[PDB]
């Protein structure tokens, strides 16, 4: 019974830890998102094409 | 003593497995959020498709870049049916620059029979004369590529930085 | 960075054994990674090896089977093999190629790294001095191991080297006694399912799963992946050693299977052979693997390496153990005679070797006379074996007194020094006390190697 | 003047459009400009060996053809540095990059240009004075020990036109100039010399003076000469490297150049960590041994082709310093690695293997490497005398001394030190065999050893006789079981045991036998041989008459004297005086004489 | 055996 009660307490503790960690991550991620989207889209729209460096005429 | 030992062994394995599953849940959540970010970026790109003025410039760049990469006397260009006029514009703007670049003459054509699936957000694919060598310069492929190539910067922006790391080289 | 799109191809000039040859390739790059799409939609990969003209050659990793010329597609990426590495990889499971096994997601990476790594500059190499506590007296006491060492473990088929390796992992630490620990990366080179279950369960037992990255390649996987898996694991180790300042221990297992796979891949190209048909450059390749270990100036981490290899037919002159003995700086030589007598842990000492002991020990490290005990104990062991070989012929009547002393020393030393048990972990000073307990059997006027001073101050008690 | 990379595979590549090219001409390949060399060609195609990792090179990359074969730079500042296999100053790299790696294709000059070395004029020349090749016209002090000296390069001569005054200058400042036949040519402090070419010399002279050795064994029993050859093959676990380091630390030579090849990284770490602490004085202040040592590191991982270049580079530096009148001593590590690298390279070219895959011409290459040695009279007016000694370490694969590389080596060298893995299992440091080794130089040195000692030949001969007779008796005592022994036989067996345990054994790290000079060797051998003689004479006299003396009787008679005899080796001569140990050994001889008189 | 094989292969050209 000591083992089973300790199992209950330890379980509840670890799901509490998991949930708070996940919520903290989510909150941190709702801080800054638009900057990176701008970064990726801006680098996508740029092209600057060129020929392979080793080409000769 | 044997029954005792059995009990502690089961206790240990149970705790360790529990901890494993908790960590795995954390990692799954992280991956899921990354996937959602990528989907959101895809939707933003699809919205940006609608503007014709800059879509034409991007299309011109794509076709030119494909022409440069292939380097074959004969070429074929395939695109969605509803982008086809702008593609004609792109090829007419693209041929002479290549001609002055590589000093060779190329017969550039556009298929009128096979057309890309509508599921493609946009872009252009190219083939050589024999349809053996092809360059997939679609928007989806480029979005994918740029996504995989910049991952560490993505978490660097999204998660801050890891204090334990001391040297970046 | 590179915005150039990735070309795909449909040219397959022909297949020959595990190779695939492409034609009409525009500027191939030596050692560039390529994906293959078969007619059935399943996927594979490969790496360019030989390039000439517009032709190129491609080693397939998954084994070539079901390749059609007119329907396969060969996508090129244009860079060398590059892997993701991240600190959180610890506590995961992966297969040979690096894809996850444990129902988890791919590794969001903190950086890309070269699979081959690149040589470290000998000037900025801090020589290893700090000693590790293994607990086993046959190592701590005879062939001590300092961090940064790359000593192997020699075994034979049907010997319990796995138990020794697991115990070594369990009891690793620092003799000189914040709480330090290890980050252990383990790679398997064609172990059976039983071995994998044993190692996984053992790491589960002591709660150490939080700090172990696993790399598993059973015999089911295509043999060519066995070439890549070691370097990948070793790269991960180097990252954790010099970018996280952690202390790391590496365990590659059954490199004999790796040598076999190397022979298999080499035979396709028809390179020049060596002894027992292995490639000539196999020596340099094993050097590329083993050396990547030690401690570097201006940092804090370090890489220790403990490869394990079996000896075919117990023939020590076989090329694999020999070239290992050349590259690395030691050996252990698990014995089977002791295993036949049902002794644990059955480790020979007479042919074991540890080049780093000359600076691992001394005053202020373990004890003043640590070297002397080692020298004298080995000498008595050797003369004891000689006396046994002599007794096997002459008979008990021909024995002089010192033969009897050497034989009882042999018996007592074998049943005491060597025999420890599944989990008994002796302190180093306990081991030295026991060694002196074995030395005291002989009268002081025969321990030739020990200096007169040490005998005066220690032997009588 | 650019080819293009037709093909690539391993460290062997191919380049078209190179019709104007020549064999052994260096070459830069790719955007990293990896150094290379020419080996084969066919038409306007060529084959380039690469001295660097080829991963990432692409077809069609530019390849720059240069205008010189492989060459090595010579001048001040070489001493005390550590170079890799093609002579990049490693310390400069580590300083410049602030990193812990070696980026591929890094270009840094062999020597520094931003250092001002003090210079002294010839003190014997003037405007219009004529010199020739090999004549010294400058002296630069690298440090207190070795005074650099600049000589005119070979294939140059003429009447001088300007000499710089004394003062501090760098390399780039022109120093000398001269007109030969209406052409004026300028000479700096830097010579560029083709590596595969021998430096000419006036005449090879016969050897005239021995070479001191640290270990007790391999000094009396198998001496070496100041300019001779020596080889140390032996299986693994035997540790040739310990002997190499011991020779390096303790020797009378003026410069030491220890070339590693394929060695372990930790061994170069030993060397770098350890040599600077040890010191020694010559004519005053005590200076570190690093101030007379130039190293050439090349560990296993490094590109396979560089192993070839490193060895030739090292011997070239040795010869350059030989043209100064010093006595250079060289230490080559695992030439089997060099042979194996050549084997691999020739394998990738699709050429004919000869013996175990080794190409045929490796014997010729090895012989060519060694023959550049020996004492020589130098080329130049100031009339310098010097020599080069070469002691190389072979690593037979498994100890099998019938392998091709050892077979080619044994035919060319003069001294050979066979080593035995069984002894090294006993930790019988040094694990030399003392029965298959030999040295042809004994006859030339007997004259010296007589002009100083006159009392060594009987000792050596009796030692060889006793060891040989022990080895003969080994079988008879093995089969019989140590029963059918006349007393003289037991005497020789047990005295052989004592000499083997005492004189032959020696620890290479403990302070009291890090070094052992010759006189102590003479003293110990004299003690043991005299004891043998007295024991046998007493046993003979007591055997013929009556009461034949058994070995047990003398053992119980003088076990204490035996114990003192064995413990003789605890001296550490560095602290204690020589005459003190001489008197000590005379006292032990007195003890033995007293015991033999009392038994008499 | 191997060296003979290499002759055989060379003769194909």
């Amino acid at each position: 019974q000591a083992a089973m009660g300790s199992q209950g307490n330890l379980s509840a503790e670890v799901e509490q830890a998991t949930r708070r960690q996940v919520q903290g991550m989510q909150s941190s991620q709702q801080r800054n998102r638009e900057r990176v989207l701008a970064q990726l889209l801006g680098m996508v729209c740029e092209v600057r094409p060129q020929v392979h460096p080793n080409y000769r005429v | 003593e044997k029954k005792e030992k059995q009990i502690e062994q089961q206790k240990k394995i149970q705790m360790s497995n529990l901890m494993n599953q908790a960590r795995l849940k954390v990692l799954r959540a992280r991956d899921d959020l990354i996937t959602d970010l990528l989907n959101e970026a895809k939707q933003r790109l699809s919205k940006v498709v609608k503007d014709t003025t800059r879509y034409q410039v991007l299309l011109d760049g794509l076709v030119l870049q494909g022409l440069y990469q292939l380097l074959e006397p004969r070429m074929i260009v395939r695109c969605r049916k509803q982008d086809f006029p702008l593609v004609k514009a792109a090829v007419q703007k693209a041929i002479p620059m290549y001609k002055i670049a590589t000093k060779k003459d190329v017969d550039v054509q556009i298929d009128q029979e096979a057309y890309l699936p509508e599921e493609i957000a946009g872009g252009v694919e190219i083939y050589n004369g024999d349809r053996k060598i092809k360059v997939s310069n679609t928007l989806e492929s480029r979005l994918d590529l740029i996504a995989q190539q910049m991952m560490p910067e993505v978490r660097g922006a999204l998660f801050g930085a890891n204090a334990n790391r001391k040297f970046l080289d | 960075y590179l915005s150039q799109p990735r070309l795909t191809y449909k040219t397959v000039s022909g297949v020959n054994g595990p190779l695939v040859i492409l034609d009409h390739v525009k500027f191939p790059r030596y050692a560039e990674i390529v994906h293959l799409t078969l007619p059935d939609g399943t996927k594979r990969s490969g790496q360019v090896l030989e390039v000439s003209g517009s032709k190129a050659v491609v080693q397939v990793f998954e084994g070539t089977s079901g390749i059609d010329a007119k329907k396969t597609s060969c996508e090129f990426t244009g860079d060398i093999l590059r892997t993701p590495v991240s600190e959180d990889m610890l506590g995961r499971v992966f297969n040979g190629s690096g894809k996850p096994i444990d129902r988890g997601p791919v590794v969001l990476a903190e950086d890309f790294l070269d699979i081959m790594g690149q040589p470290i500059n000998p000037q900025c190499r801090i020589y290893p001095e700090e000693m590790i506590q293994t607990g086993i007296s046959a190592i701590d006491g005879m062939n001590s191991i300092a961090r940064g060492q790359k000593i192997p473990i020699f075994s034979a088929a049907g010997l319990p080297h796995n138990e020794i390796a697991a115990q070594i992992c369990r009891q690793a630490g620092l003799v000189k006694k914040s709480e330090e620990n290890f980050a252990i990366v383990f790679a398997a080179m064609g172990v059976n399912m039983e071995t994998a279950r044993f190692f996984k369960s053992d790491f589960e037992e002591n709660g150490s799963m939080d700090n172990v990255c696993l790399f598993l390649n059973l015999a089911n996987d295509p043999t060519i992946e066995r070439i890549i898996t070691p370097r990948l694991a070793l790269t991960t180790a180097e990252f954790l050693a010099y970018q996280c300042e952690k202390h790391v221990l590496v365990i590659l297992t059954d490199m004999s299977s790796y040598a076999e796979a190397l022979r298999e891949v080499s035979a396709a190209r028809e390179e020049v052979p060596g002894r027992r048909g292995f490639p000539g450059y196999m020596y340099t390749d094993l050097a590329t693997i083993y050396e990547r270990a030690g401690r570097v100036e201006g940092r804090n981490g370090s890489i220790t390496q403990i490869p394990i290899l079996t000896m075919p037919n117990d023939d020590i002159t076989h090329p694999i153990p020999d070239l290992t003995g050349y590259i690395t700086e030691g050996q252990i030589y698990v014995d089977r005679q002791l295993h036949n007598r049902q002794i644990y842990p059955p480790i020979n000492v007479l042919p074991s070797l540890s080049r780093l002991m000359k600076s691992a020990i001394g005053e202020g490290m373990t004890r003043k006379d640590h070297a002397d005990v080692s020298n004298q104990l080995y000498a008595c062991y050797a003369i004891g074996k000689d006396v046994q070989a002599m007794k096997a012929v002459v008979g008990e009547e021909a024995l002089t007194s010192d033969d009897l002393l050497y034989l009882e020393f042999l018996q007592k030393f074998e049943k005491n020094f060597i025999t420890q048990g599944p989990y008994e972990n002796r302190t180093v000073y306990e081991t030295l006390d026991i060694g002196w307990q074995l030395l005291r059997i002989f009268p002081k006027e025969m321990l030739k190697r020990i200096p007169q001073s040490t005998l005066s101050e220690f032997y009588p008690r | 003047t650019f080819g293009y990379v037709h093909g690539v595979s391993g460290p062997v590549v191919t380049a078209c459009d190179m019709a104007g090219a020549a064999m052994y001409e260096l070459v830069r390949v790719g955007h990293s400009e990896l150094v290379g060399e020419i080996i084969r060609l066919e038409g306007d195609m060529a084959t380039i060996q690469v001295y660097e990792e080829t991963s990432g090179v692409s077809v069609g990359d530019p390849v720059l053809r240069t205008g010189k074969p492989l060459s090595v730079e010579l001048g001040p500042g070489i001493m005390g540095a550590i170079f890799d296999g093609i002579q990049r100053p490693l310390s400069d790299i580590s300083s410049q990059t602030q990193s812990i790696y070696i980026p591929r294709g890094v270009n840094v000059s062999a020597l520094s240009r931003d250092i001002k070395w003090e210079f002294i004029p010839s003190k014997n020349l003037r405007v219009g004075s004529h010199i020739t090749g090999g004549d010294i016209y400058g002296i630069v002090n690298e440090n207190s020990l070795i005074k650099h000296k600049i000589m005119l390069p070979p294939r140059n001569r003429g009447s001088v036109t300007y000499i710089a005054p004394p003062g501090n200058y760098d390399a780039s400042d022109v120093v000398l100039e001269l007109e030969f036949e209406g052409v004026k040519e300028k000479f700096s402090m830097v010579q560029v010399w083709p590596v595969r070419q021998v430096r000419p010399v006036t005449e090879k002279l016969p050897a005239n003076h021995p070479l001191l050795t640290g270990q007790r064994v391999l000094d009396a029993l198998f001496p070496c000469v100041q300019g001779g050859t020596t080889a140390i093959p032996g299986a693994f676990g035997c540790g040739k490297t310990v002997i190499s380091q011991s020779l390096s630390k303790y020797s009378n030579s003026d410069v030491i150049i220890y070339v590693g090849c394929g060695e372990r990284g930790n061994e170069m770490s030993e060397v770098l960590r350890d040599f600077p602490e040890l010191t020694m004085e010559v004519d005053g202040k005590v200076e570190s041994i690093m101030k007379r040592t130039a190293l050439v590191a090349n560990t296993s991982n490094m590109p396979v082709a560089a192993r070839e270049a490193s060895i030739y580079t090292g011997i070239t530096l040795s010869e350059y310093f030989r043209d100064m009148g010093y006595h250079v001593s060289m230490m080559a590590d695992s030439t089997s690695r060099w042979a194996e690298a050549l084997r691999e390279i020739s394998g990738r070219l699709a050429e004919m293997p000869a013996d175990s895959g080794y190409p045929a011409y490796l014997g010729a290459r090895l012989a060519s490497f060694y023959e550049r040695a020996g004492r020589v009279k130098c080329l130049g007016n100031p009339e310098r005398e010097g020599s080069v000694s070469i002691v190389g370490a072979v690593s037979p694969p498994g100890g099998d001394f019938s392998d091709p590389v050892t077979s080619a080596t044994l035919g060319i060298v003069q001294v050979f030190w066979g080593l035995d893995k069984k002894l090294a299992q006993r930790k019988h440091f040094p694990s030399v065999n003392w029965l298959i080794s030999y040295s042809k130089y004994m006859r030339a040195l007997d004259e010296y050893y007589d002009k100083h000692f006159t009392e060594f030949v009987p000792l050596r001969t009796k030692a060889k006789e006793i060891l040989q007779e022990e080895e003969d008796l080994a079988e008879i005592v093995q089969l019989v079981g140590k029963a059918s022994l006349a007393e003289t036989d037991k005497i020789t067996l047990e005295v052989a045991k004592l000499i083997k345990d005492d004189f032959l054994q020696q620890n290479g790290y403990t302070p009291y036998d890090r070094f052992c000079p010759f006189y102590k060797t003479v003293g110990m051998l004299s003690n043991m041989i005299s004891f043998y003689d007295m024991a046998r004479r007493a046993v003979e006299t007591t055997a013929q008459s009556d009461n034949k003396i058994t070995w047990s009787i003398i053992r119980e008679h003088m076990g204490e004297i035996l114990y003192k005899l064995s413990s003789m080796k605890f001296k550490d001569p560095v602290k204690d005086g020589e005459a003190k140990i001489k008197a000590d050994y005379a006292q032990l001889l007195e003890d033995m004489q007293n015991a033999f008189r009392s038994l008499e | 055996f191997y060296r003979l094989k290499k002759i055989q292969e060379k003769k194909k050209i």
